[PDB]
């Protein structure tokens, strides 16, 4: 965790944290996969068109698992 | 921004779209614009992200590139199937290539462009018939695809997918009211391609729909073809179709058993004699009014044997294999004819057989024949005349005599097609300049081999001399290589390549007597390459000077002896001794060198320089410019 | 008016009702009920309409047609059930085989018979036992029925109940005082199947119920079946029982670790040493009087290996996973004899996984001792020679040598499995009349495709002689297929099946081979079919003349140096020089065609319409019979 | 013809669809049609639940 760093890890740790995160949704193990799209959609801080298109690269029971471990209103 | 563009770029190809998006938070569109035109020469190629996206087959990326962002289908590409590097080649058009049913129906849907023209102005629909789908095609032309445009070569798209077994594509562009009398202006007809790998059921469903049997320009009818490519099944379909013409069913199979005898592929022998034997039959079926081939002369190749005229002489021949293979030739000969490249192929391959159970004598008529005929039609002969030093060289290392007039024969057709290598090397601008020049390249060192061949024998005289003749005519060509050297550098080198082959018997480069023969035949022996060196300078920069001290006695004394100015003083301002590299070499030069006075005045003012413009002769110029 | 029955049934397959009720409306009651007495041959049933209605489940169907007019459910139909045809079938017997309780519910309260045997005399308690429905058995003895119904092969209620795990049905039904050893036909019994399945529930069940082991036809215990397949829960409840000795115990277990050496379900290798040592453990804790194994001679094809004489034996060879297939098949072998159905298939299935790894010699030793044994018990091998064909193809197609004696010992199999076929089509009348004739045709394709194995592999003096000699045997029993072709007629006719596994790459019909070997080794080539055509017909017409003419003029070549007359016409009086597909086959049988005036004074009996009939001998007519 | 037949077929298909209602009025036109209201309307009342039916059998003289 970062934890609020001021450029370096906002534009690198969230890139390593997506990738993972792709990379773990692809082999089949995608509950620590949401769990890094979390972190990086927290790292970036900008998460309003993500939000949009994060949501339409993944199937629909991802989307439904996703939003119900997704509590950052 | 390289950087982020290549990490745009890694992501979109590598199918990593969720990186692809993280690289897309709310970056400006003038970088986003700059993505779009990151041509980049990745790999060596023109390709943008969307062609790389249509490339690897990520139907996500693609809708991550065009169905939410912006960029367009149409940028210069690569498709480097059958290194076919086209430029213009479009997202389309690739991705048809890669066969991506998802894709393709995306990039149909949004509404790209389904007709784009490259450079070889080939659609993607041809692509999608090069690889052989059905829904692709099926796709592509109920959204409004022309059949029409065709390559470069004006090959139309059911001809490539009639070259492939493609039936169903095939079947299906006919069925879109396609006619099959696309002739290019190569000459096929659509069937030619299907009678070629022997796809039965293309030849079956073209017959269906109205084939319409057309000579190519090459004056080979399909049924010809499929003969000389020695596929039987569409012989049959070919003769079962439209008229029988019993004349054109017999020479079709008189072509069958002729190209049975002598390929590679297909060395069925008694298949050769049963398929003669019917075709003889056929021309004694009838009683009366049976035709009769025409007669043809005994070509010293196949040997004296005229043809076979009667069945008789047919049964004869039944067990006797060299004469069947002999009448295969002859029979290629009279149908096939002797003007096409077909007939050149079978004829090496025999003389091959030949080559390898060492009956040369044979072997050295019927290749000396099919490069005749390669020499008459114009064709490249570069290989051939490469097989023919191979086998002289294999010749004299058996302990076995060449005969004069074969390699006189050989070294005239070589300085011939060295001719026309180097009229295609100065007239072809761009399309085959670098492939024409590697043909010059390649036809030097195989002059240079069957030059040594012919020192490396008991010659005659007079034939002896019209090798000389040749050879002088070579050399008053001039010919230079790629690296600017003259002859006399490759025959004085030790650099120069040596066929892999039994070459390595006798082509020991540096040879004395072929520079010999290569000097007292009358050449420029200052012909200093454009790296500044000379023959002298050649033979200084030798590392095995020991080995061949004989043979490095006479070069030098014939240079010197001839011309070779032993001070050359080369642009790199080294004189010819100081690159002896060898104790041997410096002291043969200074014992053959000169006293020249006006040299080494000409090596006084050179490095204390002196003005010479126009105060000495311009003759003298040259002489300093020699220096 | 057969065809509004069926369209009765397809509206009552999707349960529309009320459209039913509108045809019904206007027609007289007595018409329609003959109308919907039964449907005509759609889908091969011919059955009454509410029969299959109630088939399909649709019960509001039932409900309206019986409400209105009560028609007698007894109007029996050619019910299809279990894939094949079981006709005398009732409505609720039909219902209780798919399963519907509400269904036979309202039938038999609105009128039927509770024990209404079908061809196979199936109760409809039967079918209510063979879908497990146990509210449906409630009803059936809720009316009371039978328990002792005989079947085709006098089968009980529990032995389908045993074949399924419906221990609710066995627990009810034996509630209902049903004895458990009801000996069906082949000595099965309730235990033998419960054995058989694998439900240990049950098997406790039928012994809390005082169930008694007892030998089937075969001779073999209950025990000994669980045994014979791989279901080892069944064996230690049963061994719980402790009635039987310790002799007993030894080779049910032992047979038990030999079933699961080799088996498709199950190859757990590992608890097949536990098995074989924990028999071997308790047959060497006797110490005094210990027992032992008797012995057996290592058969050539199970390796050359005994069973087990010392602890240390297979305490060693645990580890050798392919010698424990081989010690798990002898000790199968040893125990269940010879003479047992299930004794070779496992060796079948040994053979099968030696062909997956390519050692075909050992799979070719396994198969003959399974191909043997299964020929000792007279059973029906037509597929396992098949096998052989299949795996010789695929040797020759990879290049291997097959070993001639084997050829020998398959053909010798293959010839006494015909005349074993032969006698069982001239006494099955009607039982498998079609089925034994499909077994005759593909023996006799099984029997070509040896024989042209035989012909590609390579065959010493000793094996061509012992491969004709099969051959001579044969051809003396004169094989006659279902249309009446013969051995020759079949290895000429190209519409002879291939077999779709690597057969088709080996053997191809016609085959030059094939015909020229059955000629010489004597096989008559004056044959004629039922349909007239003689060996020479086939020939002639041909589908593909020139893409495989070394087949079809050897054929030609070999068949009249045989002695066909080329005048032998069919029934429809057509020569063999007519009924020529292309004109290569008219020239090839003219250049043989010897002309004789005694065939043309034949020719001319029949064209002049000659009085032939009673003023010649028997004998010439016969010769102009053949034209 | 087939048009009497079509509003039976159709009738009980829209009852499947959800249209009770809607497949009583589709059927209602069907039974105007039919001449032989005694044997019609006892068979109605098998095909689908009396409580319907009676909603159905309303229709009719109405």
């Amino acid at each position: 965790l970062p934890d609020l760093k001021d450029a370096e890890a906002v534009q690198k740790f969230f890139l390593e944290e997506i990738q993972l995160g792709e990379e773990l949704l692809a082999q089949g193990e995608y509950e620590k996969g949401v769990d890094h799209l979390t972190n990086a959609i927290a790292v970036c801080g900008q998460p309003q068109q993500l939000l949009q298109v994060l949501q339409q690269t993944l199937p629909p029971p991802v989307f439904q698992m996703l939003l119900t471990k997704l509590p950052t209103i | 921004m390289e950087g982020l563009a290549g990490y745009v770029y890694k992501a979109a190809s590598e199918g990593k779209v969720l990186t692809l998006a993280a690289l897309l938070l709310n970056r400006s569109e003038s970088d986003i614009r700059y993505l779009l035109g990151y041509v980049s020469q990745q790999g060596g190629q023109r390709s943008t992200p969307l062609i790389i996206a249509a490339r690897n087959g990520h139907a996500k990326v693609v809708r991550l590139l065009l169905e939410h962002y912006r960029v367009q289908t149409q940028q210069t590409g690569t498709v480097r199937f059958d290194g076919y590097v086209i430029d213009g080649a479009t997202a389309l058009w690739c991705a048809a290539g890669a066969g991506h049913f998802e894709v393709v129906k995306l990039l149909v849907s949004h509404g790209a462009n389904v007709n784009h023209t490259t450079v070889t102005n080939s659609t993607p629909l041809r692509a999608a018939c090069f690889d052989g789908r059905l829904d692709i095609v099926k796709y592509l032309v109920e959204n409004n695809a022309n059949i029409s445009i065709a390559n470069k070569y004006d090959n139309t798209c059911l001809m490539i997918a009639a070259y492939k077994g493609h039936t169903d594509v095939v079947r299906y562009l006919l069925e879109q009211r396609a006619d099959p009398n696309a002739k290019a202006h190569c000459g096929a007809t659509a069937l030619h391609f299907a009678a070629e790998a022997g796809h039965i059921d293309i030849v079956k469903e073209l017959i269906k729909w109205r084939a319409a049997i057309v000579v190519n320009g090459h004056g080979m009818t399909p049924l010809k073809v499929a003969a000389e490519s020695c596929k039987a099944d569409v012989v049959e379909l070919l003769l079962s179709h439209a008229d029988c013409d019993r004349r054109s069913r017999i020479e079709a199979l008189e072509l069958l058993g002729a190209s049975f005898a002598n390929d590679r592929e297909n060395y069925d022998i008694i298949k050769t004699y049963h398929y003669l034997y019917l075709a003889m039959l056929e021309r004694f079926q009838d009683g009366d009014n049976i035709l009769e081939k025409e007669v043809l002369p005994p070509i010293h190749a196949y040997g004296n044997r005229t043809e076979c005229r009667n069945p008789q002489e047919l049964e004869s021949i039944r067990q006797d294999r060299d004469a069947l293979h002999m009448e295969g030739l002859i029979v290629r000969e009279r149908i096939l004819g002797a003007d096409n490249i077909d007939v050149s192929h079978p004829i090496i391959y025999r003389g091959a057989v030949y080559a390898d159970n060492m009956e040369f004598e044979q072997c050295i008529k019927l290749w000396l024949h099919a490069l005749h005929l390669r020499q008459k039609g114009n064709r490249n002969t570069h290989k051939d005349l490469l097989r023919f030093a191979q086998v002289f060289s294999q010749m004299i290392h058996l302990n076995e005599t060449v005969k004069a007039p074969d390699i006189e024969c050989v070294l005239r057709c070589s300085v011939l097609e060295i001719e026309q290598s180097m009229n295609r090397v100065k007239n072809i601008s761009d399309a085959d300049v670098h492939n024409a020049m590697d043909n010059y390249e390649c036809n030097l060192y195989t002059f240079l081999y069957l030059v040594c061949i012919s020192t490396k024998t008991q010659c005659s005289e007079e034939d002896q001399c019209k090798i000389n003749k040749q050879i002088y005519n070579l050399i008053h060509l001039d010919p230079r290589t790629r690296e600017g050297f003259t002859l006399l550098h490759l025959a004085v080198n030790s650099n120069t390549p040596v066929d892999d082959f039994h070459t390595n018997d006798v082509c020991s480069f540096p040879n004395a007597l072929v520079t010999k023969l290569l000097l007292d035949c009358g050449a420029e022996v200052n012909a200093v390459d454009n790296e500044g060196n000379s023959a002298l300078h050649i033979i200084v920069q030798y590392n095995r000077p020991i080995s061949d001290f004989l043979t490095l006695h006479s070069i030098i004394i014939s240079l010197v002896e001839a011309g070779a100015h032993t001070d050359m003083t080369n642009k790199q301002n080294k004189t010819p001794l100081d690159k002896s590299t060898t104790g041997v070499s410096e002291i043969l030069l200074k014992t053959q060198m000169k006293m020249s006075l006006k040299c080494l005045a000409a090596r006084a003012v050179r490095a204390n320089d002196i003005n010479y413009q126009d105060q000495i002769p311009r003759t003298l110029e040259e002489f300093v410019g020699f220096h």
